[PDB]
């Protein structure tokens, strides 16, 4: 059969494609990885034929590694398509933004030979720039997961917009817990204070997964993320410290002087 | 009276002109989709479940620290 | 009057959010920044009452100050909109990324007291991570419009995903009008080259408008790009160019070693 | 006629995974039974339909950029 990986955006059933939700329909059967009940109840009615991918994280009395768990969620999906089914694979947000298990599903499914792809969907961070009105090319913008933020090194442009992903879980391992989510902020406030000032504004972002709630927009000084009420949904958002300033190396080549840029 | 909710929900998402509508008057745009008062009341105080369901944060965290903890 | 900016995607009429859709559908006014004539003609039959914003762009040769084009599309936008009219601006992509237009109409609406906001949507990077099956969370993600990484100071985190936007006009100014393109990109090929080696393998990205046509994917060598053809749709993928290191200092903090990761 | 056709087909083609899965599998069979001409099919096939006449607007976007950065 085939494989088509979908997002439905992170908004109930209005954030979805109308091309995407046309899969979804026509699909033989779908994979679901949705965050609330609303969405799943939605995804049932659009086809009945649904497989809920969240009975393959650790329940109740178990200990499951990522690479087991994500293993055992490509498998069900491949042996849908090995069955000669049309499969849609139906994720929040975009199937391949800050999520693995779509990405994986389809490496497999074309290594295997059959016809795999993926239908870009709308993101948190899309989000983000709809609610708080920011353009993030217009100083540049980067993202990074928290926890990868401190556990490598990534040097961050203190002039573009700094998208920290999976903030509550910041620096989490079973070997850190000694430390608490507070202490290992406390920790990553540390490190951000090489390039952010302890009272630059920060922002904790939520975008409402129904319509009928507000997004949760928190600004606060950066000294005071240690001591914020943080969700499994919270993204960062750490607004440039920096003004852009002229690159006189490469305006002297281009022959452009700096008075001559309006 | 969940189920009512959802389906509420659903229409409310994709249609502009029941959004707008809602923005308006939301209890009586509720009243007239046949919603219970436990349910507007639910509705307008915040006070309703949200039905969140386990998140794969630990999962996709945990295996981007695997991947380049490799070399 | 109230004003709604939405994006339709990238592909022609299935890209658009189903929410987005209806906001068109049931707008009093619609003000259309579409690139082609397909999504024009498709616009058109949603809703017949469309105002063309592209006429605001210098009409007769090029000597017109950007803020200048911008400020009268805002003010045709708001005429609408203090008229008393359910206004909503169609732009491609997502109206809000790389591109400052919604967010000025819909700063300058908030102001003068009117009901203003932005739809989410689909853009050139939601597309470029799904036809690429690139995951911007892997190594991180970085995104600088290329003329703008060029004129002023940026430091690239070659760890990363790196997008450069506006490729094909990277440079451009009218004090570099007499520059043949290839020299202008040649600057940004040495300028990039303090991070990247030449024979590191790029990607000039171009998603797809119409469903009739696959996306253009082209590999090559940094050190040809002055020679490559590229079109004002044109982005640049530069993948990472180094591993990710262990951030020792803040390991040590959190009490665990590279081994405790893996 | 000619143009209309085709938007109206593109339209279709964009938006139904249905038709998008059948185009994929036989375009001209596809093309022929919606009732588009040889002209038509064969400006798709192998023909036109890109590289043809877009505005972006990334020339006044850049230079807004630089303008609003250029403390001048
Ligand atoms: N409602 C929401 N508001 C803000 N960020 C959110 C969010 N839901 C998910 N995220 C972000 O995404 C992370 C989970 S990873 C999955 C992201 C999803 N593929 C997407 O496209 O958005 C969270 O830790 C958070 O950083
Ligand atoms: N079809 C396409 N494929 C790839 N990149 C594209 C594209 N169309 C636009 N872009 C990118 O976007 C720039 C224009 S700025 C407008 C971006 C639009 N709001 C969006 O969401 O994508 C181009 O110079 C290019 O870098």
């Amino acid at each position: 059969g085939s494989l088509v990986c979908v997002g439905t955006g992170l908004q109930l059933a209005g954030q979805i494609s109308v091309l995407s939700r046309s899969y979804i329909e026509h699909a033989d059967i779908v994979f679901s990885l949705l965050p609330d009940g609303f969405s799943q109840r939605w995804l049932t009615k659009l086809n009945p034929n649904v497989i809920n991918l969240q009975q393959f994280y650790a329940q109740n009395g178990e200990v499951k590694n990522a690479r087991d768990t994500y293993e055992q969620m490509v498998n069900a999906i491949l042996d849908a398509v090995r069955a000669g089914k049309k499969t849609v694979c139906a994720l929040y947000g975009h199937p391949g933004v800050f999520a693995c298990v779509s990405h994986m599903a389809i490496t497999r499914a074309k290594a295997e030979g059959f016809s795999a792809k993926m239908e870009p969907g709308i993101s948190a961070e899309a989000c983000l720039w709809a609610d708080l009105g920011i353009d993030p090319g217009n100083s540049g913008h980067q993202s990074f997961e928290a926890s990868q933020f401190m556990f490598f090194n990534h040097v961050p442009d203190p002039t573009t917009h700094l998208l920290l992903w999976q903030i509550a879980i910041a620096g989490e391992h079973t070997l850190t817990q000694f430390h608490t989510s507070s202490d290992r902020l406390q920790i990553l406030v540390e490190q951000l204070n090489q390039w952010y000032p302890l009272d630059h504004e920060v922002v904790i972002y939520e975008a409402a997964n129904l319509p009928i709630q507000a997004p949760r927009i928190e600004r606060l000084p950066l000294a005071n993320l240690p001591q914020a009420h943080l969700m499994p949904i919270s993204t960062l958002l750490i607004p440039p410290a920096k003004k852009l300033e002229y690159n006189y190396a490469i305006l002297a080549k281009l022959g452009i002087g700096p008075e001559d840029l309006g | 009276h969940m189920s009512g909710l959802s389906d509420f929900f659903t229409q409310l998402g994709q249609d502009a002109q029941l959004m707008e509508d809602y923005k308006q008057n939301p209890e009586a745009v509720m009243r007239a989709h046949g919603l219970t008062d436990e349910q507007i009341n639910a509705v307008m105080t915040g006070d309703m479940e949200k039905l969140k369901t386990l998140s794969g944060d630990s999962s996709y965290q945990s295996y981007l620290v695997i991947s380049h903890g490799n070399g």
